[PDB]
C-alpha cells in the first residue's frame, strides 16, 4: 500500500497531471483502472507478436514474479499428508520398475516438514511479490521516463 | 518356504522378504572373446573413479572455454554485436 | 402456537426479522431525506 | 579474448556443476 | 560520458553476455552509447559517486582496488 | 492524413498526437496497438460545430480488434482536442486544428 | 477559506458538474414518448438531482478544484453538521445498542441453562429491556461512578 | 418376489415440537450448546441422514421427501421466471423485432439512485438486460402474448404447492417402506419409458401442433398479435393444412405406414435456419419423435411382474472374465443398500451430461435468434460448464463417502472393487506420471514460446509460422464431418453443424451466427492444456477415493471417519490425510480446469467466429484472428485477452453496466478474503479469541455460548468456498460486462 501510494502520487506529479490522482484516488476502481491497468500497457507490450523492445526483460520478469507468487500458494494451501502419500506411491513406483531399480536413493524421500513448508511457501510468496512489483515499477517509470 | 501354504521361515529371510532379482540373466558373456579383448584394452584408462571424474570435469571445462572463447559470429549473435544505429530514449539517449 | 412463537424467536429468524425491519426503516428514511451528507437542522 | 565470453560460461555452467557435484558428494555419504 | 551531460545520457550498470539472446535482442539492448547489450543502472550509484567527487574511471579503479584490499583484511 | 491510436511500444498516445490538416480534409483515426482505443472529442472549447456525436465516438462502444478505423471529417474552422476517455489519464490526448 | 477550499454555491466547477450531470439524464429522456413511464421516471430523477445540488449549495459545503463537497472534521464550528453532530448521534445509537445487549446478557446470566436463552431469544424480556437504551448514557455514567460497569475480580 | 405399492401410515406426526428444539436429530445437539462450535455442527450435519440413524428405511423416506421439497423449490423458481417475463419484461417488443431489442426481464426500484441499472434495453423499456435465454425458449415454444406467460406462472405456482404437499404427505402420512425403494427394475422401467419416453413424446406432440405453425407464422413476418391462437390450430385444421399440406391426410399416413407423406414437417435437413439462426424446428420435432420411440422401447428391458424382462442381477453376474476373477458379482447388492454409491454414479453422469450439453448448445444453436445473441450464448456455455464441473467433483466426494462408511467386504463383497483397492498404488503412480508428462509438454511449450519471443527469436517458437504443431487428427475428423452429408449420411443436406466446414456461413441481422471454425497450432496447445488439467484433477480425486480407507501412512484411516482434521503431527505430519481433504483440492483444480476452458471458449469465439458481417460478405470478427498468433504465449493471454477484454468492465462505472464493475471488484475482494482462511490455522485464532473474550469478560458482557474458533475442517471449508465464490464471480462479471458492451 505504501509504495503504491508513493508511486502513483509521484507518477502523476511527474506528468504535471496531479488532478488525475487528486480526483481518481478516492475510490478503489480509480486505483485499479487509473493506476494499475493504465500504467501497465508498455510493460506488457515489452514483447508481442510484432517484436520486442528494451522493456522485454521486465515484461518477462513481470510474468516471472506472477509465476513464483502463484506457486507459493501451493505450499500454503495443500498440506503435508496429501504430499506424503503421493511421495510414498512414487517410491513404490521407482522401486518396482526395470532398469531403474538398479539405481537406489540414499535418503528415503519424505514430504517437506510442516514448518519447512510454511517457510518455503512464504519465501515463494515474498519473492514473487518483490519481483513482479519491481518489474512493474521500473518498467512503468522507465517507459515514460517521467 | 513355499511348502503349500507357508511363506515365512527364519532360515531364509531373503526369500521371505522377496529379495529376488526378477530379470537377471545368470548367462555367459554374449560378446565374442576377441571383441571383449579389444574394448577392455582401449577403454581401460577411464575406469578410475577420481581419475575419471577429475579428467571429465576439467576436460569438459576447457572444452567449453575453448569452444565459446573462439566461436564465430555466425554461431552466436551475442558476439556478432549490433548491426544498426541505436535509437533515443523518451527524452534521453 | 406456543412452539411456533418459540421457533419464530430462534436466532436466525429473530435476526432476519430484525434486520428486515431495520432495512425498511433506513430505506424509508433515505427515501424521504435523500442525498444527505450532513445534519442540516441544528 | 573477450573476457565475458570466458567467465560467464565458466561461472554459469562449470562452477555450479563442480560445486554441486562436490556438495552432493559431501552431503550424501557417511563419515 | 555521463559526467559530461548528466541529464541526457543513461547510466550503464554492466554489460550483457547471454548466448540465449537473439539478434533483435542484441540490437534492442545496446543503449547508452555502448558497443553491445548493456543494462541501465537504476541503483543511483552514478549520481552518488558523482556527488562525492569521483570523475574519471581511474578514480573508480582505485576505489575498487582499495575495497578488495579492505575485504581481504 | 492517418492518425494511429496507440504506439508500437504500447505507449498510449496518438501518432502524430498533435498535427494540423486542411479544410474539409478527412482525418482517419486508425488503431495501431494497445486496443480498446476509443477516440472521443473534448466537446469543450472548439469554436463552431458544437455537435457532440458529429465528431465524438459514444462512450462504452470503442474501436474493436488490433487494427480499427473510426472515420471523422471535422470541416470546422478552429482547433479541436481529440483524446481517449479510458487513456486520457495516461496522457493519450491530442490537439488537431484546420486553419 | 479553510484548506484553500471555496463555498460550493460560489464555485464554478461545482456548477459545471451540476449542469453536466443534468445534461446526460436529459439525453436519456429523449428518443422515447414525451410523457411515457420511462420518460416520467427520468424526469423524476432529473428533478431529484437538481434538488440534491441546490441542497448541497444551501447547506454551505466546501468544494475543491474538482468541485466535490469536501468534509471538515477538525472541529470547526462552521462544520459540525459534517462530522460532529452526526458523530454524537451515532455514539448515542451505538451506546443504545450495546447497553441493551449488555443488560440482556446480565439478566439472563442467572438461569441454569443460560445458553438456551441465547440461541432462542426471550423476546418478552428483550422488549422489556430495549427501551432502557433511551437513558443508557445516564445509566452508564451512574454505573461507572458506582463502580459496577467494569467487573472487579478480573 | 412380486412388485407392489407398500406403505406405512403416519410414521411421524406433523408438529411444532422439534422446531423449538435446534438439532433434534443429533442426540448431543438436541440437549443444547456449550460453545460456538455447536452452532456450526448443527448446519454441517443437517442433511447427513445416514448418520442421524442407521435404518435404511428411515434414510430413504427422508431422501424421498427431501427430493419432493427440492422439486417444489425448482417449480417456484420457474414460476418466478415466467411471472417476471409476463409482468416486468419487454418480451412482446422483443418478439416484434428480435435483433434490435435487447431482452430484459427485471427492473429495479428507484431507491438510492440504483435506477441507473435500469438501462436502455430498447422497446420503450428500461431494465436489466437478462442473459438467461428465456426469451428464446418462449419464442421457440410459440408464446406470443403475456397472458400465456401469466397462465404458465400460475400453473407452476400450483405445481410448486402440489410438490410441497406431496413432500409432506409421503413423509408424515403415507411413507413407503424399504422394499418399495429397493425395487430398481420397475423404477428404471418407469423412468426410461414413462418419464423420458412419454415426456419427449409429449413434447414432440407440442411442437407439432403449437411451435411449428406459430413459428412458421412468425418467420413469415406476421405481426405477433395477428397470429392465430394455438388452440385454433387444433380446432381448425385447414389452418395447418395451409402451412403444412400433408396435415390434410391426418394420421392415416401414420397407419398406412406411408410415413413419407409426413416428409413436410418431419425433416432431416440439419444445419441452421438461415432466417432465425437456429436449428430447423421440423428437425427438432422429428428428433423428439425418434427419441420418444427409442426411450419407450428402452423402458421395457427390466423384469418387474410378468416374467418378461431382465433381472439386473443376472446381467451383472453374467459378466466376468480371466482378468477380473468374478467381476460384477455382488454389485447389485452394493448398489441397492447404499445411497452414496448411487449418488456418486448419478453425479458423475450428470456432470458429464451438463458439459456435453454446453458443447452441443454452443455448436448447434437450438433456439431461434439465439446464435446471434452473443451474451446469451457466452453465459449459457459458461454456466453449464461450471455446473458440470461442480457435479463431477461431488461424484468423487460421494464415492469416497461410500468407501469410508458403507464399503464392507464381510457382508457385501465385490471382486472388481477389491482388485482396484489391491493395486491402487500402481494406478496412482501411473496417473502421477501422466500428469507430470502432460504438464511438461503442454505448459512447457507455453514457457518455451514466451522465452523464445522475449529473446527476439520467433522462428524457434512453437507457432503456426515457426514450428507447427498441427492437430492433424482433429482436422482430419472435422474434414470427415464436413464431407459427411451426401457421402455417408445421404439423408442429410447440410452437415450437422457449421463449425465442421463446407463454407456456408450463416448470418442474422448483420451479425455472424456461425462459420467453419479453424484448428491451428494454438488449438493444439490449448487442448493439451485441457487434457493436462483434467488429468490432474482426476488424479487428486481418484487418489482420495482409492486411499480413503487406509494407506502406508496411517493403516487405519477408516476408523478416523470420512471427514477429520488429522491424526497429529506424527510420522512427519499428517495434515489433510482424510478423503474429504482430497475433495477440497479437486475443487481447486476443477476451478482451474473450468476457468481455462471458458477462457479458451470465449477468446476463440470472439476471435474466429463471432463478429459483424457486411455487404460484400466481409466478416470483421470481434478480434481480427488475434487468437491464432497471440494465444501461443502467456504474455498473449495476459495482454490480448485479460488486459484488452478487461477494459470493458473497468469503464462500466457511470453507465447501466456499473453493477458488473461493482461485482468485479467485490469478487476480487472476496477471493482475496478467502486467503485468510486458506493460509492460517485455527490455533492462532483460538489464542486471539482468548484475549477478545477477556476484553468482554472485563465488562460483564461475555457470552455464555463460549466462542470457539472454527474447526480445522470448517476453516478449510470457509477458505475453499470463499475462493470459489470470488473467482467464479469475477469471471462472471468480466464475461457479462464485456459481451454485453461489445456484443
Ligand atoms: C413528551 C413529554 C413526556 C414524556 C413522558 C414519557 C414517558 C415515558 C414514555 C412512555 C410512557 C408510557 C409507555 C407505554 C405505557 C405502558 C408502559 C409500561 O408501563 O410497560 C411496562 C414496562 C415496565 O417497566 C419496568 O419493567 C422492568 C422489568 O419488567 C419486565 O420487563 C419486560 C417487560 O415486557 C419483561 O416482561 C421482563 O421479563 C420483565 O423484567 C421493571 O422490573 C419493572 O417491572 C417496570 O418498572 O414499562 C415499559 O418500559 C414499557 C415499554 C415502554 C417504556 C417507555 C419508557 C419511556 C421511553
Ligand atoms: C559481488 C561483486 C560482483 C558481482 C555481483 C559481479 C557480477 C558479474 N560479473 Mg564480476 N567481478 C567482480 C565482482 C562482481 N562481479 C570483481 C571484484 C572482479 C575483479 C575486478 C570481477 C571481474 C569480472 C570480469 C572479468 C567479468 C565479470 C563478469 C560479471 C557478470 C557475469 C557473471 C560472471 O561471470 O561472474 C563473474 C566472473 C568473475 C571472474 C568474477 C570473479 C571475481 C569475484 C570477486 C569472484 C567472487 C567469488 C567468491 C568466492 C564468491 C562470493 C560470494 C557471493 C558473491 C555469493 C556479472 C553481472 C563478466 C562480464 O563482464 O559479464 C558481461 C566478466 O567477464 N566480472
Ligand atoms: C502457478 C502455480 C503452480 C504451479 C506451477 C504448479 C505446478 C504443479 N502442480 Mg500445483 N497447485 C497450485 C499451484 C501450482 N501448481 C495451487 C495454488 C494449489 C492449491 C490448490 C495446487 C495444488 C496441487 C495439487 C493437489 C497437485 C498439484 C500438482 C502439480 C504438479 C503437476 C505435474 C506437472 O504439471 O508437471 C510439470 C511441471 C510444471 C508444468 C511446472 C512448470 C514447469 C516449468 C515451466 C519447467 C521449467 C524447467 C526449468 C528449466 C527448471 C530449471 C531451472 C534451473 C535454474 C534449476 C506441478 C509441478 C499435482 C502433482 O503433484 O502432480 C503429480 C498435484 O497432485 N498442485
Ligand atoms: C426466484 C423467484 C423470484 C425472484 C428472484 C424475484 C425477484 C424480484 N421480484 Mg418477483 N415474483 C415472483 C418471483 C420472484 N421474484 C413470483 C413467483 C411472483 C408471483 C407470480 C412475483 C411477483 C412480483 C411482483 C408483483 C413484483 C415482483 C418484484 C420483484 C423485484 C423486487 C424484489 C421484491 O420482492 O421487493 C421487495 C421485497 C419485499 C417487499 C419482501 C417480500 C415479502 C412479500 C410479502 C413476499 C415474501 C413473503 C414470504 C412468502 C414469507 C425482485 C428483483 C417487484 C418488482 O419487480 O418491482 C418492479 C414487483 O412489483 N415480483
Ligand atoms: C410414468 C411414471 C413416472 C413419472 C412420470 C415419474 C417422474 C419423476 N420421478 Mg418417479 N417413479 C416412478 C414413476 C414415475 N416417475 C416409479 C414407478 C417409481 C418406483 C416405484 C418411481 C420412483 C421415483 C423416485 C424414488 C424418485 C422419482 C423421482 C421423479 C422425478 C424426477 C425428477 C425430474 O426429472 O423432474 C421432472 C419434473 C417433472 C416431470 C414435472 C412434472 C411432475 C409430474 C406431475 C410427476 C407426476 C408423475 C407421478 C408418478 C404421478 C403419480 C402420482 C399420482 C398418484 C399423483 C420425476 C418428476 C425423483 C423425485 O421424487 O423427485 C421428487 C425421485 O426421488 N421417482
Ligand atoms: C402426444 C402428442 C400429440 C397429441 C396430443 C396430438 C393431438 C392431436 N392431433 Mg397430432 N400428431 C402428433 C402428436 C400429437 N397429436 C405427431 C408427433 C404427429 C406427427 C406424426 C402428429 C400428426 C397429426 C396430424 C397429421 C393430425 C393430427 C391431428 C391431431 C388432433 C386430432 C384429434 C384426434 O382425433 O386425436 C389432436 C388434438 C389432426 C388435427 O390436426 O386435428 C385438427 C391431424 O390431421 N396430428
Ligand atoms: C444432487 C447433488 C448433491 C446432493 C444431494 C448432495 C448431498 C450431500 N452432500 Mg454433497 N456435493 C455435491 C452434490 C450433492 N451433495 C457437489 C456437486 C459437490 C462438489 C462441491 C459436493 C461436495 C460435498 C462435500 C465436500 C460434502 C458433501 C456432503 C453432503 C451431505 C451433507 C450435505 C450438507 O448437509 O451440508 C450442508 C450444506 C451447506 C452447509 C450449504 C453450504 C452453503 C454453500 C457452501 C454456499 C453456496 C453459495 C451460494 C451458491 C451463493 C452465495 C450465497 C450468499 C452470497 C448469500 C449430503 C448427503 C458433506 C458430507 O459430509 O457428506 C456426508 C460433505 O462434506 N458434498
Ligand atoms: C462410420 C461412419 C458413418 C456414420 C457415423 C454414419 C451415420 C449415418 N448414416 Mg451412413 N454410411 C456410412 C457410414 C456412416 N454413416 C458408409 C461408409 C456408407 C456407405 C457409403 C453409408 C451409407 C448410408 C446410407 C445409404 C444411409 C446412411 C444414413 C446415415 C444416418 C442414419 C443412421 C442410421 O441409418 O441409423 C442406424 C441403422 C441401423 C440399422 C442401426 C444399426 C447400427 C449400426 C449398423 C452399428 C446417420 C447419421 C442414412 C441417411 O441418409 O441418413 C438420413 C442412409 O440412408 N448411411
Ligand atoms: C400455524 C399455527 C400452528 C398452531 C399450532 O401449532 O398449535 C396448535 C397445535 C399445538 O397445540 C397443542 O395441540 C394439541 C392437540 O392438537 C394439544 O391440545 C396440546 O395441548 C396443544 O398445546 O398444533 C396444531 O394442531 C397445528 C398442526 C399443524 C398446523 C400447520
Ligand atoms: C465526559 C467524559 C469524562 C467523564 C469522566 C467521568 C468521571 C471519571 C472519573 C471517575 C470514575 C470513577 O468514579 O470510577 C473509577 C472506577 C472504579 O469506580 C470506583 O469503584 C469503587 C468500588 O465500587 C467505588 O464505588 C468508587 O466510588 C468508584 O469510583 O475505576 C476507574 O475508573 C479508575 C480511576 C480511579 C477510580
Ligand atoms: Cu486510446
Amino acid at each position: 500500500w505504501v509504495t503504491f501510494y508513493w508511486h502513483w502520487k509521484h507518477i502523476t506529479l511527474w506528468q504535471g497531471n496531479v488532478s488525475q490522482f487528486n480526483e481518481s484516488s478516492t475510490y478503489l476502481m480509480g486505483w485499479l483502472r487509473d493506476y494499475l491497468w493504465l500504467n501497465s500497457s508498455q510493460l506488457i507490450n515489452g514483447y508481442n507478436p510484432f517484436g520486442m523492445n528494451s522493456l522485454s526483460v521486465w515484461a518477462w520478469m513481470f510474468l516471472f514474479g506472477h509465476l513464483v507468487w502463484a506457486t507459493g500458494f501451493m505450499f500454503l494451501i495443500s498440506w503435508r499428508g496429501y504430499w506424503q502419500e503421493l511421495i510414498e506411491t512414487l517410491a513404490w513406483a521407482h522401486e518396482r520398475t526395470p532398469l531403474a531399480n538398479l539405481i537406489r536413493w540414499r535418503d528415503k524421500p519424505v514430504a517437506l516438514s510442516i514448518v519447512q513448508a510454511r517457510l518455503v511457501g512464504l519465501v515463494h510468496f515474498s519473492v514473487g511479490y518483490i519481483f513482479t512489483y519491481a518489474a512493474f515499477l521500473i518498467a512503468s517509470t522507465s517507459g515514460k521516463f517521467g | 518356504y513355499g511348502d503349500k501354504s507357508v511363506y515365512f521361515d527364519l532360515e531364509d529371510l531373503g526369500n521371505t522378504t522377496g529379495q529376488w532379482d526378477l530379470y537377471g540373466s545368470d548367462a555367459p558373456s554374449p560378446y565374442n572373446s576377441l571383441q571383449s579383448k579389444f574394448f577392455e584394452t582401449f577403454a581401460a584408462p577411464f575406469t578410475k573413479r577420481g581419475l575419471l571424474l577429475k579428467f571429465l570435469i576439467l576436460g569438459g571445462g576447457s572444452t567449453l572455454a575453448y569452444f565459446s572463447a573462439t566461436a564465430s559470429g555466425d554461431i552466436l549473435p551475442i558476439k556478432k554485436g549490433p548491426q544498426l544505429p541505436p535509437q533515443l530514449g523518451p527524452r534521453l539517449g | 402456537m406456543r412452539d411456533l412463537k418459540t421457533y419464530l424467536s430462534v436466532a436466525p429468524v429473530a435476526s432476519t426479522l430484525w434486520f428486515a425491519a431495520l432495512a425498511g426503516l433506513l430505506i424509508e428514511i433515505n427515501r424521504f431525506f435523500p442525498d444527505a451528507l450532513t445534519f442540516p437542522f441544528f | 579474448i573477450n573476457l565475458p565470453s570466458l567467465f560467464v560460461p565458466l561461472v554459469g555452467l562449470l562452477f555450479p556443476a563442480v560445486a554441486m557435484a562436490s556438495l552432493f558428494l559431501h552431503v550424501e555419504k557417511r563419515l | 560520458a555521463w559526467v559530461q551531460d548528466p541529464l541526457h545520457v543513461r547510466p550503464i550498470a554492466h554489460a550483457i553476455w547471454d548466448p540465449h539472446f537473439g539478434q533483435p535482442a542484441v540490437e534492442a539492448f545496446t543503449r547508452g552509447g555502448a558497443l553491445g547489450p548493456v543494462n541501465i543502472a537504476y541503483s543511483g550509484v552514478y549520481q552518488w559517486w558523482y556527488t562525492i567527487g569521483l570523475r574519471t574511471n581511474e578514480d573508480l579503479y582505485t576505489g575498487a582496488i582499495f575495497l578488495l584490499f579492505l575485504s581481504f583484511i | 492524413v492517418e492518425v494511429l491510436l496507440g504506439a508500437s511500444d504500447g505507449g498510449l498516445a496518438f501518432v502524430p498526437s498533435s498535427l494540423e490538416v486542411s479544410a474539409g480534409e478527412t482525418i482517419v483515426f486508425k488503431n495501431n496497438a494497445g486496443f480498446p482505443h476509443n477516440v472521443v472529442f473534448d466537446e469543450d472549447e472548439i469554436p463552431a460545430g458544437v455537435d457532440a456525436s458529429k465528431i465524438s465516438m459514444p462512450e462504452e462502444d470503442l474501436l474493436n480488434a488490433p487494427g480499427e478505423t473510426y472515420s471523422v471529417k471535422l470541416d470546422a474552422k478552429g482547433t479541436y482536442k481529440f483524446y481517449c476517455s479510458p487513456h486520457q489519464g495516461a496522457g493519450m490526448v491530442g490537439q488537431v486544428t484546420v486553419n | 477559506d479553510i484548506a484553500g477550499l471555496t463555498p460550493c454555491k460560489d464555485s464554478k466547477q461545482f456548477a459545471k458538474r451540476e449542469k453536466q450531470s443534468i445534461k446526460k439524464l436529459e439525453s436519456s429522456l429523449k428518443l422515447y414518448a414525451p410523457d411515457s413511464a420511462p420518460a416520467l421516471a427520468i424526469n423524476a430523477t432529473i428533478e431529484k438531482t437538481k434538488r440534491r445540488f441546490d441542497n448541497y449549495g444551501k447547506q454551505g459545503l466546501l468544494c475543491g478544484a474538482d468541485g466535490l463537497p469536501h468534509l471538515i472534521v477538525s472541529g470547526d464550528q462552521r462544520h459540525w453538521g459534517e462530522f460532529i453532530t452526526p458523530g454524537i448521534l451515532f455514539l448515542y445509537i451505538a451506546g443504545w445498542i450495546g447497553w441493551v445487549g449488555r443488560s440482556y446478557l446480565i439478566a439472563i446470566r442467572d438461569d441454569k441453562k443460560p445458553t438456551q436463552k441465547e440461541i432462542i431469544i426471550d423476546v418478552p424480556l428483550a422488549t422489556g429491556l430495549v427501551f432502557r437504551g433511551f437513558s443508557w448514557p445516564i445509566a452508564a455514567y451512574r454505573e461507572l461512578l458506582n463502580g459496577e460497569l467494569v467487573a472487579k475480580d478480573v | 418376489p412380486e412388485v407392489k405399492i407398500l406403505v406405512d401410515r403416519d410414521p411421524i406426526k406433523t408438529s411444532f415440537e422439534q422446531w423449538a428444539k435446534p438439532g433434534h436429530f443429533s442426540r448431543t445437539i438436541a440437549k443444547g450448546p456449550d460453545t460456538t462450535t455447536w452452532i456450526w455442527n448443527l448446519h454441517a450435519d443437517a442433511h447427513d441422514f445416514d448418520s442421524h440413524t442407521s435404518d435404511l428405511e428411515e434414510i430413504s423416506r427422508k431422501v424421498f421427501s427431501a427430493h419432493f421439497g427440492q422439486l417444489s423449490i425448482i417449480f417456484l423458481w420457474l414460476s418466478g421466471m415466467y411471472f417476471h417475463g409476463a409482468r416486468f419484461s419487454n418480451y412482446e417488443a422483443w418478439l416484434n423485432d428480435p435483433t434490435h431489442i435487447r431482452p430484459s426481464a427485471q427492473v429495479v426500484w428507484p431507491i438510492v439512485g440504483q435506477e441507473i441499472l435500469n438501462g436502455d434495453v430498447g422497446g420503450g423499456f428500461r431494465g436489466i438486460q437478462i442473459t438467461s435465454g428465456f426469451f428464446q425458449i418462449w419464442r421457440a415454444s410459440g408464446i406470443t402474448s403475456e397472458l400465456q406467460l401469466y397462465c404458465t406462472a400460475i400453473g407452476a405456482l400450483v405445481f410448486a404447492a402440489l410438490m410441497l404437499f406431496a413432500g409432506w404427505f409421503h413423509y408424515h402420512k403415507a411413507a413407503p417402506k424399504l422394499v418399495w425403494f429397493q425395487d430398481v427394475e420397475s423404477m428404471l422401467n418407469h423412468h426410461l419409458a414413462g418419464l423420458l419416453g412419454l415426456g419427449s413424446l409429449s413434447w414432440a406432440g407440442h411442437q407439432v401442433h403449437v411451435s411449428l405453425p406459430i413459428n412458421q407464422f412468425l418467420n413469415a413476418g406476421v405481426d405477433p398479435k395477428e397470429i392465430p391462437l394455438p388452440h385454433e390450430f387444433i380446432l381448425n385444421r385447414d389452418l395447418l393444412a395451409q402451412l403444412y399440406p400433408s396435415f390434410a391426410e391426418g394420421a392415416t399416413p401414420f397407419f398406412t405406414l406411408n410415413w413419407s407423406k409426413y416428409a413436410d414437417f418431419l425433416t432431416f435437413r440439419g444445419g441452421l435456419d438461415p432466417l432465425t439462426g437456429g436449428l430447423w424446428l421440423t428437425d427438432i420435432a422429428h428428433h423428439h419423435l425418434a427419441i420418444a420411440i427409442l426411450f419407450l422401447i428402452a423402458g421395457h428391458m427390466y423384469r418387474t411382474n410378468w416374467g418378461i424382462g431382465h433381472g439386473i442381477k443376472d446381467i451383472l453376474e453374467a459378466h466376468k472374465g480371466p482378468f477380473t476373477g468374478q467381476g460384477h458379482k455382488g454389485l447389485y447388492e452394493i448398489l441397492t443398500t447404499s445411497w452414496h454409491a448411487q449418488l456418486s454414479i448419478n453425479l458423475a453422469m450428470l456432470g458429464s451430461l451438463t458439459i456435453i450439453v454446453a458443447h452441443h448448445m454452443y455448436a448447434m444453436p437450438p433456439y431461434p435468434y439465439l446464435a446471434t445473441d452473443y451474451g446469451t450464448q457466452l453465459s449459457l456455455f459458461t454456466h453449464h460448464m461450471w455446473i458440470g464441473g461442480f457435479l463431477i467433483v461431488g461424484a468423487a466426494a460421494h464415492a469416497a463417502i461410500f468407501m469410508v462408511r458403507d464399503y464392507d467386504p464381510t457382508t457385501r463383497y465385490n471382486d472388481l472393487l477389491d482388485r482396484v483397492l489391491r493395486h491402487r498404488d500402481a494406478i496412482i503412480s501411473h496417473l502421477n506420471w501422466v500428469c507430470i508428462f502432460l504438464g511438461f509438454h503442454s505448459f512447457g511449450l507455453y514457457i518455451h514460446n514466451d522465452t523464445m519471443s522475449a529473446l527476439g527469436r520467433p522462428q524457434d517458437m512453437f507457432s503456426d509460422t515457426a514450428i507447427q504443431l498441427q492437430p492433424v487428427f482433429a482436422q482430419w475428423i472435422q474434414n470427415t464431418h464436413a464431407l459427411a452429408p451426401g457421402t455417408t449420411a445421404p439423408g442429410a443436406t447440410t452437415s450437422t453443424s457449421l463449425t465442421w466446414g463446407g463454407g456456408d456461413l450463416v448470418s442474422v441481422g448483420g451479425k455472424v451466427a456461425l462459420l467453419p471454425i479453424p484448428l491451428g497450432t494454438a488449438d493444439f496447445l490449448v487442448h493439451h492444456i485441457h487434457a493436462f488439467t483434467i488429468h490432474v484433477t482426476v488424479l487428486i480425486l481418484l487418489k482420495g477415493v482409492l486411499f480413503a480407507r487406509s494407506s502406508r501412512l496411517i493403516p487405519d484411516k477408516a476408523n478416523l471417519g470420512f471427514r477429520f482434521p488429522c491424526d497429529g503431527p506424527g510420522r512427519g505430519g499428517t495434515c489433510q490425510v482424510s478423503a474429504w481433504d482430497h475433495v477440497f483440492l479437486g475443487l481447486f483444480w476443477m476451478y482451474n480446469a473450468i476457468s481455462v476452458v471458458i477462457f479458451h471458449f470465449s477468446w476463440k469465439m470472439q476471435s474466429d467466429v463471432w463478429g459483424s458481417i457486411n455487404d460484400q460478405g466481409v466478416v470483421t470478427h470481434i478480434t481480427g484472428g488475434n487468437f491464432a498468433q497471440s494465444s501461443i504465449t502467456i504474455n498473449g493471454w495476459l495482454r490480448d485477452f485479460l488486459w484488452a477484454q478487461a477494459s470493458q468492465v473497468i469503464q462500466s462505472y457511470g453507465s447501466s453496466l456499473s453493477a458488473y464493475g461493482l461485482f468485479f471488484l467485490g469478487a476480487h475482494f472476496v477471493w482475496a478474503f478467502s486467503l485468510m482462511f486458506l493460509f492460517s490455522g485455527r490455533g492462532y485464532w483460538q489464542e486471539l479469541i482468548e484475549s477478545i473474550v477477556w476484553a468482554h469478560n472485563k465488562l460483564k458482557v461475555a457470552p455464555a455460548t463460549q466462542p470457539r474458533a472454527l474447526s480445522i475442517v470448517q476453516g478449510r471449508a470457509v477458505g475453499v468456498t470463499h475462493y470459489l465464490l470470488g473467482g467464479i464471480a469475477t469471471t462472471w462479471a468480466f464475461f457479462l460486462a464485456r459481451i454485453i458492451a461489445v456484443g
